[PDB]
């Protein structure tokens, strides 16, 4: 599945995971989306048209 | 010495049982604390962040 629980399936936004076998346990490879370059913009809650 | 040793061994065995009982109870309680701490950590991630 695709969990929405924060930091449950790794840091960042979860996309998918792949298990791997290990002696006496399991290892998960968690693939996540992480925001990178960003810019600062002016903002507003609403637009006044007519 | 040979008489004192009998009386002392009785006390040592009993004293060891008191300490073993203590340790066992602390381990059980600690497991319960661990579960609470794990819950708290989950809430921090999902409720706070």
């Amino acid at each position: 599945g695709q969990s929405k629980r924060v930091d449950f399936c790794g840091k960042g936004y979860h996309l998918m995971s792949f298990p791997q076998s290990a002696p006496h346990g399991v290892v998960f490879l968690h693939v996540t989306y992480v925001p990178a370059q960003e810019k600062n913009f002016t903002t507003a809650p609403a637009i006044c048209h007519d | 010495p040979p008489e004192a040793e009998v009386q002392i061994d009785r006390l040592i065995t009993g004293r060891l049982q008191s300490l073993q009982t203590y340790v066992t109870q602390q381990l059980i309680r600690a497991a319960e604390i661990r579960a609470s701490a794990n819950l708290a950590a989950t809430k921090m991630s999902e409720c706070v962040l």
